[PDB]
């Protein structure tokens, strides 16, 4: 019973470490895209304020 | 006499009224906020 834990925790551990991999490289990428996109959106959003203005 | 000095005097309460309301106030620009700034200021807070 114990060693077969022991064996199934170090391979959730690696599935747990080869996945926040993938995540990680399919991520960082998408979150400059999103934060740089929110930028714009706020410039434009005062620019067109202060042509009101 | 008197009133002679007086005269004087009064064309010095003129020359300093003259002073007074003289000149024609040259326009001033002020310092207004750019979108850079306003941003630079609202992602500081934040």
């Amino acid at each position: 019973p114990v060693v077969i834990g022991g064996v199934a925790m170090m391979v959730a551990g690696a599935g747990g470490i080869t996945a926040g991999a993938i995540v990680l490289h399919n991520s960082l990428g998408a979150r400059q895209d999103l934060y740089q996109k929110r930028s714009s959106l706020n410039s434009e959003v005062l620019i067109a304020t202060q042509i009101g203005n | 006499t008197a009133a002679d000095t007086t005269v004087k005097t009064v064309l010095t309460d003129v020359t300093t009224i003259k002073a007074q309301m003289a000149g024609v106030s040259p326009l001033q620009v002020p310092q207004t906020d750019t979108i850079a700034n306003f941003v630079a200021r609202l992602a500081a807070l934040e």
